[PDB]
């Protein structure tokens, strides 16, 4: 999905 | 990163890891006292390592230093992630020498085509999760707004551009949020988002930090 690659991702 | 190398210990020298009791984000240093980072990575209780290679043993070229101040901007988005861009104070200066170092603003923008380094402690796999020890890089060219556009329609801002593949296999992945893009010797990009990981035709998207040179020496000299 759309999504940051931080951990943990935030993802829309 | 996925698709990419082993950097080399002390290499990506303005490259920090943020630590919360675990890496969660990348940045990247600018001058002694001050680093960037992305808006999605703020969070209280930041630490910041530099020096780092193995971020899971102590080598020796660490400086471990506490945030004092994390700024995201005033216009950061959570929903479209516009604006995707935090500075985040130290609360002492770091020693800087060849193994810390800051990396220089950008003057201008950078064009398509232009090659660029990205580097970050995360994942390695396209399909499921590894976790390196030391820092990965990836070489990746900043794609043609248009192409950007077309992979991601209606959600890339004049403050977004897209770096990397769009074959698949190359890209920048979980934990490597608020990290360099670096062109040309200058900061241009923070790992922002994307679709999954170096997907097909769904490439990397980051914060088009050109966009905000004035406001980061504003920002600085304010505070
Ligand atoms: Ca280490």
């Amino acid at each position: 999905g759309r999504c940051t690659g931080s951990i943990p991702p935030i993802c829309f | 990163i996925v698709g990419g190398y082993t950097c080399g210990a002390n290499t990506v020298p303005y490259q920090v890891s943020l630590n919360s009791g675990y890496h969660f984000c990348g940045g990247s240093l600018i001058n002694s006292q001050w680093v960037v980072s992305a808006a999605h990575c703020y969070k209280s209780g930041i630490q910041v390592r530099l020096g780092e290679d193995n971020i899971n043993v102590v080598e020796g070229n660490e400086q471990f230093i506490s945030a004092s101040k994390s700024i995201v901007h005033p216009s950061y988005n959570s929903n479209t992630l516009n604006n995707d861009i935090m500075l985040i104070k130290l609360k002492s200066a770091a020693s800087l020498n060849s193994r810390v170092a800051s990396i220089s603003l950008p003057t201008s923008c950078a064009s398509a085509g232009t090659q660029c380094l990205i580097s970050g402690w995360g994942n390695t796999k396209s399909s499921g999760t590894s976790y390196p020890d030391v820092l990965k890089c990836l070489k990746a060219p900043i794609l043609s707004d248009s192409s950007c556009k077309s992979a991601y329609p209606g959600q890339i801002t004049s403050n977004m551009f897209c770096a990397g593949y769009l074959e698949g296999g190359k890209d920048s992945c979980q934990g490597d949020s608020g990290g360099p893009v670096v062109c040309s010797g200058k900061l241009q990009g923070i790992v922002s988002w994307g679709s999954g990981c170096a997907q097909k035709n769904k490439p990397g998207v980051y914060t088009k930090v050109c966009n905000y040179v004035s406001w980061i020496k504003q920002t600085i000299a304010s505070n």
